RNA sequence: AGCGAAUGAUUAGAGGUCUUGGUCAACCUAUUCUCAAACUUUAAAUGGGUAAGAAGCCCGGCUCGCUGGCGUGGAGCCGGGCGUGGAAUGCGAGUGCCUAGUGGGCCACUUUUGGUAAGCAGAACUGGCGCUGCGGGAUGAACCGAACGCCGGGUUAAGGCGCCCGAUGCCGACGCUCAUCAGACCCCAGAAAAGGUGUUGGUUGAUAUAGACAGCAGGACGGUGGCCAUGGAAGUCGGAAUCCGCUAAGGAGUGUGUAACAACUCACCUGCCGAAUCAACUAGCCCUGAAAAUGGAUGGCGCUGGAGCGUCGGGCCCAUACCCGG
RNA sequence: AGUGCUCUGAAUGUCAAAGUGAAGAAAUUCAAUGAAGCGCGGGUAAACGGCGGGAGUAACUAUGACUCUCUUAAGGUAGCC
RNA sequence: GGAGGACAGAAACCUCCCGUGGAGCAGAAGGGCAAAAGCUCGCUUGAUCUUGAUUUUCAGUACGAAUACAGACCGUGAAAG
RNA sequence: CGGCCAAGCGUUCAUAGCGACGUCGCUUUUUGAUCCUUCGAUGUCGGCUCUUCCUAUCAUUGUGAAGCAGAAUUCACCAAGC
RNA sequence: GUCUACGGCCAUACCACCCUGAACGCGCCCGAUCUCGUCUGAUCUCGGAAGCUAAGCAGGGUCGGGCCUGGUUAGUACUUGGAUGGGAGACCGCCUGGGAAUACCGGGUGCUGUAGGCUU
RNA sequence: GUCUCUGUGGCGCAAUCGGAGCGCGUUCGGCUGUUACCGAAAGGUUGGUGGUUCGAGCCCACCCAGGGACGCCA
RNA sequence: UCCAAACUAAUUU
């Protein structure tokens, strides 16, 4: 079994990434990091409620997505099958070790110790995850973030942003910038369309 | 599409472009930094080298010593000029060469003023010569040669004008086994199958061989000889007549020219503001046409 | 233990900067070094022979010896209890001449060539140079306008 | 910091369409999420080196076997001339001989490595203890203040000022808090998640005399029960529902847990009652969470218009420190 | 087979001092000759000691009398647990 | 990498185009390197004879290794080198 | 040895009794980990005898809860008197 | 106004594409006896001068890509010194001084030395 | 933990010598009245994954499945 | 004096 969390809680060591040197990690426990219905487009999905950490820690792989799991099927039974998009936005990157002890040498001598796990190193004001749903459903991506928090160590905020759905624009000025071609609406994101390039591009864009 | 485009952005925000001068493909840098440096402990001391460059109608030799500005000319002589001398045509092959080479010596000597006390080998015989200097005397001009991205195999025009400077008395280190009358498989140097090379008998054998053969061919491999009437039984002495010439008078003097206006020849660079309603008037002549 | 190598941690100092990759720049090589001027030895990677060693990367020696491509330099070198006066033979690829020295060669000939015209006006001016004195007094104009109240913004969370 | 910059690691859609993929992938282009002790275009703070003159500067000449187109170049040498001593601040400096003891260290702030951690093991930087007393932290190698000849006077530091115990025996200022485990001062000697219609602040939103809120209630629910189905429909439901009362506004149900026409008057009201109220947050103190062995520890006694916590004022108390004196 | 002990000594390989021969002015050097022992060859376990693995197989299943195999100096026998 | 060319295809050889090093340089990793430090030809032995100075580790001792010279003799190159 | 959250289990029904994926603690009867004290010595396992203490309650007194009809049982509270 | 030869700093100079290029030059170009090289006069070497600015090269252009330089980012991130500051901690405020990097938004697109031409 | 070692045709097991095999079995003819012997044919990701290399089953790095051996004062 | 083993449960005279 695995260590109870609090021994690996605090950010101490200088981040251990698997690689050409960290050879023989196990693999994460986490593997689906968006969900609900992906692609749906940006057009009219357009609330966004971010999950914030208070803390500088370290959060498992094992409860991301323990916190995706009861995120999902709250989300789920209140707004529907596809009327959601959630996206986890931590990787486990950083990788623990374990001295694992008790025909070997005893005690602390060659205390270096074998990869056990992932974890995900997160700062203050971080997001930890985001849903982005229909406008009237502020009540139900608050409840299930909220439900979200108890599956983690420290301490998080809830937060409805500014931002027109996951995208980095206000949402005050999206439909604005929409209008007059500045955006471009691809697939789940936008396209910023600048006023500076080959005039073909301008062309084509006002067929 | 379907290939990886190679170059991309990201290929051109770590191009690094070489010197200006090379990718123009002109100067060997290799080359350069063994050639104008000099030696820490000869401080000041100039490191001179002659420059010869072959285009396709004119052979270029200057002598030259580098600075930190870039490489200051002391002396230049032209293979165009020799029509000053005697030589009309043939500008460019060995015989011009020896004459620009033996000029620009000659020019160099009388602007330090040792042009009588290192005279050179007067008479050409095509052999190995050096200049060595006379005690009492200031030394002599010592110089390096600068082929450039030349070929140097045996009877490239660029040791001809090499020894034109020999003969003029400057002080090149050399060897003969680059002068046309070498002969490879015996290493044995004739100095006479090089002499006519100076003379520009080489030249005058082909003159004779197609009168003889093809006199069509003739009118069309030495179109402008003919127009100067340039017999190749006279064309040792009219060689012999231009050295001598050389040696009389080598000063460069030159003609300056005024009575020219500022007209532009070229097109000068629109204003920003030129530029930006450029575009103003394709995206509104845009619009207009729908 | 760390190693005892030549070498050993020079993976950024004797790199090369980006896109200054190649070859060398032909005028650090016909720079004139006279005995007794202060050079700044850094180094390059480009050129192997000659190369100082990583202790002196940035120090600053003046010149003592001139050979046909190297210079032998003295440089202060502080080992744990005393600094000691080292000679070391560079090739000139890893030196440039230090400007520390050339604004107070720019001030000594300034300073001869105000000497003998400073009495003839009964000129006596400053040569030593004073460390920044407090600002004098002045005064302010507000040209009519008032000055724009600034006061502290409400805080908001957005990251 | 960066990754719509190389190298690596990596999430998602979109746009293209060539084909040894079977519409799907692969592929390409533009974006997008998240990373790096052993990656980096960029890039600090702190830091490291040198310099800030007479050993200089400006003039003339001489020497050379080195260098050399040249009276060149370089080094050396000899005269002569120039003091406004060419930033600030502080300070007397240089140099030699002989030489003991030591070569187990430990601690603390900040950076830091191994480890779940450790009063653990290992480094960096500075200070300390060891070698060192004194005042304060009840007590203490190392914390805070300050370092010591033997005394008088005065005044402080850190810390204090109910009584032990010197000093608030101030008509001190404004609040917060009740604890049937209250709380009470660097290191430091005990607690978390999660909760509380306990109280006190605050933030946002909502309703309200075209009369809310809470409580009685006055016509106060029905062809349509549809669609879902005779495991749940002419009251009320584990699956997709979803119009209309012949209205002053109304159920294809929250509501009397339901194979039942079982059967009672919520919902929404205009007069009654006639003035403000509701909700979600948030953080102060307090409480729950909170269990160990001899009987016991804000140091004790005790303290609740404070002797508690927060922000503050004036006094005052004394160290071997500072000051004046022997 | 190992380690011992033992017998045999054939033309036996290795092998000291002295002795013999040659080279040299001599010290010296080289060669020949070769005792035991070692090496080679037998014998010996009531000498020291030692004495296996892996597959498949009976017509319910399960077992495995039998079969095949790598393998060593022999692969633990009568017994007993 | 692309596009082509009898047999010939996922790989034989031929040709053009793109190609900032994404290859290679004996090996570990790091730094360096493009008319090159790479690949291929030509000629060679400077992998030689010398005396000091300096660097690196450092006590500023030695070895090791390394760097600038100087004196010889040489190789190569047209030459600078 | 406890807590929180609540997918589920409990014919129905998250929470009577439970409790996955997570996560927060306490305790010092374990053992690791350490090496601070003792090597000019602290007699070293168990049982026997005997006293006292702790509560994280097995029973008994007083209660609350249930998937508590009665009976039996389970879950909590005050409680270590016996 | 501009080129050639040799450079200095090495993209404000590079890359793609379009347009113009008088006179000189530079080139493409024509040939293989000699010199010298090749499987091949393609390269290299040599001898030329009928043709041509097509290409190189130069000048210009592109809401061009890069690069250079400003703004924003941001007094932000981080950081020297300090406290008997806060907080159970993790971490966080303040004092005293320093002070960045993207994305985003502008501007720019070679300067210049020595020698020699050309331009009326 | 560390170090060695094995892996190959159905089965036991070669070659370790950088340049795919025994025995037995299985098919298939024969002989026989019909089921040893005679004849012939077939068969192998040579554990896996990358390296190195003119070239790998042989040599390197790792993973797996198996083995073996190395420790004692309480 | 070379080797040379075996022979339906499936029955009707
Ligand atoms: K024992
Ligand atoms: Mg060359
Ligand atoms: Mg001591
Ligand atoms: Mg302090
Ligand atoms: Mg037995
Ligand atoms: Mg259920
Ligand atoms: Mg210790
Ligand atoms: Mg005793
Ligand atoms: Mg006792
Ligand atoms: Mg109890
Ligand atoms: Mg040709
Ligand atoms: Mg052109
Ligand atoms: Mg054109
Ligand atoms: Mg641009
Ligand atoms: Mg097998
Ligand atoms: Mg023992």
């Amino acid at each position: 079994g695995r260590r109870p969390a609090r021994c690996y809680r605090y950010c101490k060591n200088k981040p251990y990434p698997k690689s050409r040197f960290c050879r023989g990690v196990p693999d994460a426990k986490i593997r689906i990091f968006d969900l609900g219905r992906k692609k749906a487009k940006v057009d009219e999905f357009p609330l966004g409620g971010h999950m914030v950490s208070d803390e500088y820690e370290q959060l498992s792989s094992e409860a991301l997505e323990a916190a995706r799991i009861c995120a999902n099927k709250y989300m789920v039974k209140s707004c529907g099958r596809d009327g959601f998009h959630m996206r986890v936005r931590l990787h486990p990157f950083h990788v623990i070790r374990i001295n694992k002890m008790l025909r070997l040498q005893t005690g602390m001598r060659g205390a270096f110790g074998k990869p056990q796990g992932t974890v995900a190193r997160v700062h203050i004001g971080q997001v930890i995850m985001s849903i982005r749903t229909k406008l009237q459903n502020e009540e139900h991506v608050i409840e299930a973030l909220r439900r979200a928090k108890f599956k983690f160590p420290g301490r998080q905020k809830i937060h409805i942003s500014k931002k027109w759905g996951f995208t980095k624009f206000n949402a005050d000025e999206f439909e604005d910038m929409v209008a007059k071609k500045c955006l471009i609406p691809d697939g789940c994101g936008v396209k910023y369309v600048p006023s500076h390039g080959p005039l073909d591009k301008w062309r084509v864009l006002h067929s | 599409g379907f290939v990886k485009v190679v170059k991309n952005k990201a290929y051109f925000k770590r191009y690094q472009v070489k010197f200006r001068r090379r990718r123009e493909g002109k100067t060997d840098y290799y080359a350069r930094k063994r050639l104008v440096i000099q030696d820490k402990n000869k401080y000041n001391t100039p490191k001179y080298r002659m420059i010869v460059r072959v285009t396709n109608r004119d052979i270029i030799c200057q002598i030259a010593y580098a600075r930190i500005e870039g490489d200051m000319i002391v002396c230049a002589a032209y293979a165009h000029e020799l029509p000053k001398y005697g030589v009309k045509v043939g500008l460019t092959n060995y015989a011009a060469a020896y004459c620009t080479g033996l000029l620009l010596a000659r020019r160099l000597l009388n602007r330090f003023g040792m042009d009588k006390i290192y005279e050179g080998q007067v008479e050409v015989t095509g052999d190995e010569y050096n200049v060595e200097s006379i005690d009492g005397q200031p030394g002599a001009f010592t110089c390096y040669l600068d082929a450039g991205l030349a070929r140097t195999t045996t009877g490239n025009k660029v040791f001809g004008a090499l020894k034109g400077a020999v003969d003029g008395g400057l002080s090149i280190p050399h060897s003969t086994k680059r002068f046309p009358g070498y002969d490879s498989e015996s290493k044995e140097f004739n100095a006479e199958v090089h002499r006519k090379h100076i003379m520009g008998q080489n030249v005058a054998d082909y003159m004779r061989y197609l009168m003889e053969e093809d006199e069509d061919a003739y009118k069309k491999q030495f179109s402008q000889y003919i127009k100067n009437s340039v017999t190749p039984d006279m064309m040792e002495e009219m060689y012999k007549k231009a050295h001598a010439a050389i040696r009389e008078n080598p000063v460069y003097e030159k003609k300056p020219k005024k009575e020219v206006k500022k007209k532009r020849w070229n097109r000068p660079k629109m204003s920003l503001a030129q530029k930006k309603d450029r575009v103003a008037q394709k995206k509104a002549s845009f619009l207009r046409a729908q | 233990t760390n190693t005892k190598g030549k070498r050993r941690g020079t993976r950024y100092m004797f790199s090369r900067p980006f896109r200054k990759h190649g070859v060398v720049p032909l005028a650090t090589y016909m720079r004139i070094y006279k005995k007794g001027d202060i050079v700044d030895i850094k180094g390059m990677g480009t050129v192997q022979k000659g190369m100082p060693h990583k202790c002196y990367h940035g120090k600053t020696g003046r010149v003592y010896n001139v050979t046909q491509h190297a210079v032998g330099i003295v440089v202060n070198k502080q080992v744990k209890g005393k600094i000691l006066a080292k000679r070391i033979n560079v090739r000139i690829e890893h030196i440039k001449h230090s400007k520390s020295r050339d604004s107070f060669l720019k001030r000594v000939k300034e300073n001869d060539q105000k000497k003998k015209e400073a009495k003839e006006k009964g000129t006596w001016v400053q040569l030593k140079r004073q460390p920044a004195p407090p600002r004098e007094a002045h005064f302010v104009r507000t040209n009519g306008k008032e000055p724009e109240l600034l006061e502290p913004i409400p805080y908001e969370f957005m990251a």
